[PDB]
RNA sequence: GCCGUAGACGGUGAGAGCCCGGUACGUGAAAACCCGACGUCUGUCUUGAUGGUGUUCCCGAGUAGCAGCGGGCCCGUGGAAUCUGCUGUGAAUCUGCCGGGACCACCCGGUAAGCCUGAAUACUUCCCAGUGACCGAUAGCGGAUUAGUACCGUGAGGGAAUGGUGAAAAGUACCCCGGGAGGGGAGUGAAAGAGUACCUGAAACCGUGCGCUUACAAUCCGUCAGAGCCCUCGACGUGUCGUGGGGUGAUGGCGUGCCUUUUGAAGAAUGAGCCUGCGAGUCAGGGACAUGUCGCGAGGUUAACCCGGGUGGGGUAGCCGCAGCGAAAGCGAGUCUGAAUAGGGCGUAUCCACACAAGAGUGUGUGGUGUAGUGGUGUGUUCUGGACCCGAAGCGGAGUG
RNA sequence: AAGUCCAAGAGUGCGGCAGUGAGACGGCGGGGGAUAAGCUCCGUGCGUCGAGAGGGAAACAGCCCAGAUCGCCGGCUAAG
RNA sequence: GGCAGCCAACGUGUUGGCUGGGUAGGGGAGCGUCCUGCAUCCGGUGAAGCCGCCGAGUGAUCGAGUGGUGGAGGGUGUGGG
């Protein structure tokens, strides 16, 4: 069970949190880790690309001249694949690439994820991003800049805090997310994950109970 | 993702027509006209890698037969006295001798008349 | 779309325990009269489908 | 660290696709089609055999009907009461669906398979002559619903 | 250096958070409309409710029911229930009537032949704001350009082609040749190898110059040897060799195009004038079989749907596995046939050891070891769909002549 | 009973995926034909072509020699 | 003398023995094109494209080798389509 102890903006250290050995050390699974983030992926994607097949463009509903005699091709449709402005014999279609993968795989490629940034020491647990009441880039650029000298940073803050996501939201490699929506492809994105205390115990209590 | 063939043909175009340099009338100008007489050209290359050998061992011979008969032995029984007296020069230096070395020719000459049997129609 | 099993195989062959798949044999319905005892004692029960007829018949049985 | 471009498929996961009339290199001018015929072009159902009668209509059909009013069991035997219960004690329907041994919300009747060595209190819809048997033999009741 | 609740996206003379339109975040309605709220106003109950006791009347008529002929139901007339159209016949008001898959009895459910009713559901001509492992001018809508235009048809109807100078026109003043067109100087411009025939500028095709070769010669037009001439790279003397490289080739040997389709084609069988673009095994489904790989594992897994600006979290209804045999009642490690402990069929994962029998092929019993499926996803086939692409003569519906 | 046995890349069982189901000539045994056909129909642990280049038969799918992984301006042979 | 397939021997990849014509067809491994997640590098001191030279690989092909023309985007590794 590695410790992680929690810093203020102030910089003084509150006091220390357990990272359950369950949620935070299991081993790392490439294959089950790589499976997930491109179901996520394939997820994202939207298919809005299309084509017309030579049933749905435009005339071409006539045979453009006799079958013999005339000395050339035999053609039945002046909208065949063939013809220029012709229809596509095999394009894309709208579709669905979103793919169901198992409750267990994901949680187990989450695991995964955070245990690595855990064994790297890649996890850090924060009070607050900065003191309340008010926004500030400067502030909350200052205090990350003590924290990790890595590029890309994942804050995990609650729903209700809008001072820290308005105050880290504009800062360049910075990706803010919510305890409940967790997910490999953003953990495995980050090169540090930088949790809110009551974030990092919402998460465990939700994991564990 | 809609591909364009572009760059992908002309690769392969360019590459044969450049082969096909030196050509006569539309085999050197027309990629499929090319193409055709690249594969012929291939397979008569690859035929006369083989048959050429024979050839220039032909030639060996023919030259080597002209001058053992200008030493008054012909081929047959020259071939026979080497192979008798354990010369192991081959027909290409053979003829190399013959053309370069006209004394040095007529010694193997009559190293072999002397290894060749007394009489060569004999059963033995 | 779903697959739709065939309806004549499904009610002509079934299957064992295992997976063997059974049928029924012929020339039993009529005209029982000038065929022996014998010959109709071995015409009936079941027997394993012949290793000729087991993939389309499975294919039937499945889709 | 690991990072999104340290992710690679299990050895042997992907395999690549066989595209098809590309070049007389791979699969050409057919695609694994032959020459001529019907099946140079389209199908052939798998019903058919050719103009004959068909395997499954010279065949008699299989005899008899289906009851739709039977009474249909999920059966559990002696010897999985005899490993799921060490300590005996009372097994009804809940705890036989709790560890396991038969689905949620059905029949349940006990069959004699294995053998039975514990104290064991049973109630269940229904049971075979042999498991009652093996259950009283071990001093246990075989209580009927 | 600075801002950041603003590092979205575009423009500006080449990759701009700090130059511009903007962006985050706030503000703004005279009037019209749309929502709500409180009222006038309208209606209704207040000549009113209750818990009880015993009998007559009423409870939707050309209706239900029945018969004939049809339609539709998983149900193609079948034993044909329920619903329903036309033609006949035609009942009762509650111990009545209708349904519980012919029908009858009993029990159960309901109360037809009167009428209204929101939400959950389906769609986008049109308007606003956005997005794309969508197209980038033979693509994408037929239409980026005069587009349902030009053109074709008597008509219904069919139906195109055509984008790019430059950062800015600064679009070449003036002179010369020329009737003009076009050009040469001179100027603009970073570039005129950007001159309104304009970014880049490939191939087919058509010239001009230079090098070698060719007018005694039977050539699928090449290939392998190869004299001579020419051009280069090195070493050395005045031109001669080399681990050389190129261009042409006098002369000698060998040599019957490509593809389809065939027993067999160079074939005097089929297709192709040439170049450049375009043009054929794809997708959907918890579909079926097989085979990889990953998770869990005697278990696996969710569908619809609910909550998240997301790819996340819930959701046990179902499905597959877990016992088989039998037409079925049923019985169950057995079961069916059968009068049979008498044989056979199917089944008890599979192996090992030990006994008992038999050498009609091995069987039967005791012990152990113990049983592997399921859900994602790659691949090959397959099913339903136009299903690898192209091609008829012809058949229907509605219209135009 | 042996042989081959760092191979025939042999047999047998099951499964995934096929193509084929128009053959030709030559040698032997036959039918039909006129003991004609480059005819037609069969048999053949017979062959070759098909799907096979190289050498010979002047040229000449099916005849004879011989089964082409590539290079060599080495040698020995087969039919001829 | 070079390469490849199957197998054996010994070892932490070499040697050896056999084998390597091929249509329909089956199997295995690859080149090139575009669009993309991630990570890196080049580019008005000149990207792509096109035309050459000099070369390279067993093949599809290659040139983060170089000239010309051109004027604004490319390369590479590892995955996805």
């Amino acid at each position: 069970t590695l410790k992680v102890d929690v810093k203020t903006p102030a910089g003084k250290t509150d006091g220390s949190v357990e990272l359950p050995a369950e949620l935070f050390d299991v081993e790392p699974n490439i294959a089950l880790m790589h499976q997930v983030v491109t179901a996520q992926l394939a997820a994202k994607r939207q298919g809005t690309h299309s084509t017309k097949t030579r049933g749905e463009v435009s005339g071409g509903g006539k045979k453009p001249y006799r079958q013999k005699g005339t000395g050339r091709a035999r053609q039945g449709s002046t909208r065949a694949p063939q013809f220029t402005g012709g229809g596509t014999v095999h394009g894309p279609k709208p579709r669905d690439y979103s793919q169901r993968t198992p409750k267990k795989m994901i949680a187990a490629a989450l695991r995964g994820a955070l245990s690595d940034r855990a064994r790297n020491d890649r996890i850090h647990a924060v009070t607050e991003l900065v003191e309340g009441q008010t926004p500030s880039t400067k502030s909350a650029k200052t205090f990350l800049g003590t924290l990790t000298e890595n590029k890309k940073v994942l804050v995990v803050i609650g729903r209700t805090d809008e001072v820290g996501a308005k105050s880290v939201r504009n800062l360049p490699g910075v990706h803010v997310i919510s305890p409940d929506q967790l997910n490999t492809y953003d953990v495995l994105n980050a090169d540090d994950v930088v949790f809110s205390v009551e974030a990092l115990n919402a998460y465990i209590s939700a994991n564990s109970k | 993702a809609r591909v364009k063939r572009a760059l992908n043909a002309q690769k392969k175009r360019r590459t044969v027509l450049k082969a096909s340099k030196g050509y006569r009338g539309q085999r050197s100008r027309l990629y499929r006209k090319a193409k055709e007489q690249q594969l012929h050209s291939l397979t008569y290359a690859y035929r006369d890698r083989r048959a050429r050998k024979g050839e220039f061992r032909k030639l060996w011979i023919s030259r080597i037969n002209a001058a053992a008969r200008a030493n008054d032995i012909t081929y047959n029984r020259l071939i026979q006295g080497l192979k008798a007296a354990g010369v192991e020069v081959d027909r290409k230096n053979l003829a190399e001798l013959a053309v370069s070395d006209p004394a040095a020719f007529t010694a193997l000459v009559d190293v072999a008349r002397a290894a060749l049997p007394e009489d060569v129609n004999a059963p033995s | 779309p779903k697959a739709k099993t065939h309806s004549g195989a499904s009610k002509r062959f079934r299957r064992t325990g295992t997976g063997k798949i059974v049928r029924q044999k012929a020339n039993r319905r009529h005209l029982l009269e000038h065929k022996p005892t014998k010959r109709t004692r071995r015409l009936d029960g079941r027997t394993t489908v012949s290793a000729a007829d087991n993939s389309r018949i499975n294919k039937l049985l499945n889709g | 660290v690991i990072k999104l471009h340290d992710l690679k498929p299990a050895p042997g996961e992907k395999k690549a696709k066989t595209r098809v009339g590309r070049g007389e290199g791979s699969k050409g001018k057919t695609a694994g089609r032959g020459t001529k015929g019907t099946k140079a072009r389209k199908n052939v159902p798998v019903m058919f055999e050719g103009g004959q009668m068909p395997i499954h209509m010279r065949l008699p059909k299989l005899k008899g009907f289906k009851n739709r009013f039977r009474t249909e069991y999920q059966v559990v035997n002696v010897g999985d009461i005899n490993k799921a219960f060490p300590q005996g004690g009372t097994v009804g329907v809940d705890e036989l669906v709790a560890k396991g041994l038969v689905r949620k919300n059905s029949l349940v009747k006990v069959l004699g398979d294995g053998k039975l060595t514990v104290k064991v209190d049973v109630t269940a819809n229904k049971f075979s002559g042999s498991a009652r048997e093996a259950i009283t033999a071990a001093g246990g009741s075989a209580t009927e619903l």
